[PDB]
């Protein structure tokens, strides 16, 4: 009943982003979705006195609509606020609750309803947007899980106290559950607290195991006849990687093509050149020696398109001193698209992240900028949304991944 | 008349205060002027006379463009104070995106900003002074009680007023459209001509129940409407004409109001082109700085002439119909569309050519095109067109599964009017058995800027050109260049350079620069070239010798 004083950083106005333009079918989908909103008072209507504005999107979770606030903006504006649990990326099962609904019995602080307003924009510009500002707290704002966070404790007490081992993480409108249990007693832990939840009048309507995700090691291919071109891109890879791993050698493997020789000759690999080569496959096993991770400094994501459905990443701060890697694999099925798979592999990145790290990587994105502003979300289901820019993938980077 | 509407609450910018700007002396004729027009805003409540205690002051001003005289104020310091307001409609309704209505009316609202409320606690910092005749005596104070021209609050406060006013209007005649922009409405419906104006007549009362005049129905604006550079005829839509000048010189400010018109005309008129013009003001140093014009944007202007002699036209909306968007390729770098969804009445048309880049290709191109087109459609109508391409699917998919960007493409049919889009050549993804191995290298002096490239065969076959006026980029690219010159149908290429192999890998046919199209040539004319990379200086073999040939 009684709210909780908010405020800027100092030296700093509210958002004034702008509206995305949407399909009338997602026009229609968010004008019935904010008139009930409307009428259970958790938004209300704005004057023209209110310069502000964050984008608004309508998705997906199902077949109903969803409507999603791009918060970013105004999350960067207040991060004033107030250690995250290494056990959880260690637990066999980790399971994620959209506890979001939760926030929206809160009344948010009069002064500060003005920073969350938003537009439904019209067709062709044939009206302005329909202007709301929030009442209540609203998912994707960084401000709301720290309001409730008393709240969430106190309806969490309980359940820690009988299940001490299990894990639980809060990031924005998720709870993270870990726990060690055989998966059917992990899914009935689960239920539990599904139900402990309920029956507090706290609604929930995505499984992970950290246990098993491992960083890829540098794979050297393995061939029966070895042309000059497959030594080339070989002495070429083993030259990346040594950037990485000091201890690679090639100079037995250079020493086969001396020379000058066509493209397309069979070199037979020689003893030293071999013996070379299988210690180079050893030293590609061990991880690397001094990457450590430095919360202060911002998390970032590459990924490249790897062809036939498959994609690479890599998580880093500091060049080269990669915290992470992986590669995601995608099934046709009927449409999988290109972006279908890039937004998918942006997920399941951010996720990782955050169960590791707790907080989200940046995004460098191989995709046409508008292509993306224009599809993302045909395909977004997290409440989320990561910081992305747009960039064009180097030539071997790709190969040296794959 | 003022309207009883509620009144915007409005606050200065936290920490200013009201504007104090002296008023500049006035000539006897002027002064008589404004006092009499401020006794007739007096009379109607637009304004107050105040008392001492109000410290603010805006300059007020009297002018009768040369019969009538009109008060101007210049309120840019008291705006330059006022809180920021939700930004004001922009973008204005494009005509391809009207519902065609049987009939149409257009009301403009007088005096608009005059009719509606200024909130009360914000009223003193308009006061503005008419001046006594020379300081003889004191002058008068007046302040504003309804949202005064030119101050920063109007636009958006008179909108949002409007909004309001019209709800229970278009509550009870779900059946009338209503557009708002500025201080006009376009009423559009499909009743009967005779009920329509009966409606019309209704909504012209119910704006003045609320304050607003509207014009009669003897003075209400015909058809068809000149509006926002458009011509709207009950059926069609174009733009006004377009008049393109002629001058011996062009200056930037010439150029930049040039590609402007032709930019506007591109939306109806198929063919526009602004490429070669617009390459013009890739310096643009300044406004006045005269242009010399290429040979090219010569030839572009003439053309487009020619285009805007035929006169053309738009058609309205049918949301039932299906939206159909063609491109057709228009020369390099520059393509044209058109969206319809009656095979020859087109709804708009466009250009897109944009390179993005200093290199590209035509599949990359058109992609872009079709996205630009989708952005613009979303706009429009809120939905995506079907599209009719120039395009195999066959050339498309190889395309798109290579290219390591990720990449939508929509539905669309294959059209087959030349000139279609393909790949004018690929690299193989293999090395060539029998096929010639040209080791290459290029160098040049980071300061002499004097370079070379060469090569070295597996055959045996050296070679080395001098360059002048080169960079370490150029002479790896003319490396590439000379081997293909020297090699036959079939050729393997190796080169250190990850610049160099960037830029072919990404497999371009059309650039800004004359070496790589150079290359460009040569890759078509091979039958296969493949191309692998080595790490520099790891003396690989074939990469040390002409290293060691090249570096001497
Ligand atoms: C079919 C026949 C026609 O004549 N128009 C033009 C298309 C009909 O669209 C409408 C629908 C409802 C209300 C007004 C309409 O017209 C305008 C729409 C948007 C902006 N406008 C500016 C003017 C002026 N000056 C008129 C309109
Ligand atoms: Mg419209
Ligand atoms: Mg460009
Ligand atoms: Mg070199």
């Amino acid at each position: 009943i009684e709210t909780v004083p908010v405020k800027l950083k100092p030296g700093m106005d509210g958002p004034k982003v702008k509206q995305w333009p949407l399909t009338e079918e997602k026009i229609k989908a968010l004008v019935e979705i904010c008139t009930e909103m409307e009428k259970e008072g958790k938004i209300s209507k704005i004057g023209p006195e209110n310069p502000y504005n964050t984008p608004v999107f309508a998705i997906k979770k199902s077949t109903k609509w969803r409507k999603l606030v791009d918060f970013r903006e105004l999350n960067k504006r207040t991060q004033d606020f107030w250690p995250h649990p290494a056990g959880l990326k260690k637990k066999k099962s980790v399971t994620v609750l959209d506890v979001g609904d939760a926030y929206f019995s809160v009344p948010l602080d009069e002064d500060f309803r003005k920073y969350t307003a938003f537009t439904i924009p019209s067709i062709n510009n044939e009206t302005p947007g329909i202007r709301y500002q929030y009442n209540v707290l609203p998912q994707g704002w960084k401000g709301s899980p720290a309001i409730f966070q008393s709240s969430m404790t106190k309806i969490l007490e309980p359940f820690k106290k009988q299940n001490p081992d299990i894990v639980i993480y809060q990031y924005m409108d998720d709870l993270y559950v870990g726990s060690d249990l055989e998966i059917g007693q992990h899914r009935t832990k689960i239920e539990e607290l599904r139900q402990h939840l309920l029956r507090w009048g706290l609604t929930t309507p995505y499984e992970l195991h950290p246990d098993k995700w491992t960083v890829q090691p540098i794979v050297l291919p393995e061939k029966d006849s070895w042309t000059v071109n497959d030594i080339q891109k070989l002495v070429g890879k083993l030259n990346w990687a040594s950037q990485i791993y000091p201890g690679i050698k090639v100079r037995q493997l250079s020493k086969l093509l001396r020379g000058t020789k066509a493209l397309t000759e069979v070199i037979p690999l020689t003893e030293e050149a071999e013996l070379e080569l299988a210690e180079n496959r050893e030293i590609l096993k061990e991880p690397v020696h001094g990457v450590y991770y430095d919360p202060s400094k911002d998390l970032i994501a590459e990924i490249q398109k790897q062809g036939q459905g498959q994609w690479t990443y890599q998580i880093y701060q500091e060049p080269f001193k990669n915290l992470k890697t992986g590669k995601y694999a995608r099934m046709r099925g009927a449409h999988t698209n290109d972006v279908k798979q890039l937004t998918e592999a942006v997920q399941k990145i951010t996720t990782e992240s955050i169960v590791i790290w707790g907080k989200t990587p940046k995004f460098k994105l191989p995709i046409q900028k508008e292509t993306w502003e224009t599809w993302w979300t045909e395909y977004w289901q997290a409440t989320w949304i990561p910081e992305w820019e747009f960039v064009n993938t180097p030539p071997l980077v790709k190969l040296w991944y794959q | 008349p003022i309207s009883p509407i509620e009144t915007v609450p409005v606050k200065l910018k936290p920490g200013m205060d009201g504007p104090k700007v002296k008023q500049w002396p006035l000539t006897e004729e002027k002064i008589k002027a404004l006092v009499e027009i401020c006794t007739e805003m007096e009379k109607e409540g637009k304004i107050s006379k105040i008392g001492p205690e109000n410290p603010y002051n805006t300059p007020v001003f009297a002018i009768k463009k040369k019969t009538k005289w009109r008060k101007l104020v210049d309120f840019r310091e008291l705006n330059k104070r006022t809180q920021d307001f939700w930004e004001v409609q922009l973008g204005i309704p494009h005509p391809a995106g009207l519902k065609k209505k049987k009939s149409v009316t257009v009301l403009d609202v007088g005096d608009a900003y005059f009719s509606v409320p200024l909130d009360e606690d914000f009223r003193k910092y308009t006061a503005f002074t008419i001046p006594s005749i020379n300081n003889e005596t004191p002058g008068i104070r007046y302040q504003y009680n309804v949202l005064p021209q030119g101050w920063k609050g109007s636009p958006a406060i008179f909108q949002s007023s409007m909004t309001k006013i019209l709800e229970p209007f278009a509550a009870q005649n779900p059946d009338i459209v209503i557009y708002q922009y500025m201080d006009d409405l376009y009423v559009g419906s499909d009743l009967e001509i005779g009920q329509h104006r009966t409606k019309i007549e209704e909504l012209r009362q119910h704006l003045l129940r609320w304050g607003l005049t509207t014009p009669d129905k003897k003075h209400q604006k015909e058809p068809p409407f000149l509006w926002m550079g458009y011509e709207l005829h009950p059926d069609k839509w174009t733009v006004q004409p377009i008049v393109l000048p002629e001058k011996d010189s062009w200056t930037v400010n010439d150029i930049q109001k040039l590609v402007g018109k032709l930019n506007w005309a591109s939306q109806i008129y198929p063919g526009i082109k602004v490429r070669q013009l617009s390459k013009l003001l890739r310096g643009t140093k300044a406004l006045t700085e005269v242009i010399p014009l290429t040979e090219e944007a010569e030839l572009e202007l003439a053309e487009n002439r020619e285009i805007l002699k035929e006169p053309v036209h738009g058609v309205y909306y049918d949301p039932s119909k299906d939206l159909i968007a063609e491109i057709q390729k228009q020369g390099q770098g520059q393509w044209t569309y058109q969206i319809y969804q009656e095979p020859f009445k087109n709804l708009k048309t466009g250009k897109y050519a944009r390179m993005r880049g200093a290199h590209t290709n035509d599949v990359k191109q058109l992609t872009e095109a079709v996205q630009k087109i989708t952005t613009e459609s979303i706009v429009i109508w809120g939905k995506t067109p079907k599209f009719k391409l120039p395009i195999q699917k066959e050339t498309w998919e190889t395309w798109w599964t290579e290219y390591w960007q990720a990449t939508w493409i929509p539905e669309w049919e294959f059209v087959n009017t030349p000139p279609l889009v393909k790949l004018w050549y690929q690299l193989e993804k293999e090395p060539i058995v029998g096929a010639e191995t040209f080791y290459v290298d290029g160098a040049a002096n980071r300061e002499t800027k004097l370079g070379k490239a060469g090569y070295v065969t597996n055959k045996g076959r050296q070679k080395v050109v001098p360059l002048t006026n080169t960079t370490n980029q150029k002479t790896e690219l003319q490396a590439i260049y000379l081997a293909l010159q020297d090699s036959g149908l079939e050729v393997n290429i190796v080169t250190d350079s990850q610049y160099a192999l960037g830029i072919i890998q990404a497999q371009p046919d059309k650039s800004e620069s004359e070496l790589v199209n150079q290359i460009i040539e040569q890759l078509i004319k091979k039958e296969k070239v493949y191309l692998a990379w080595v790490p520099a200086h790891k003396g690989i073999g074939g990469n040390e010798q002409v290293d060691k040939l090249v570096s001497a």
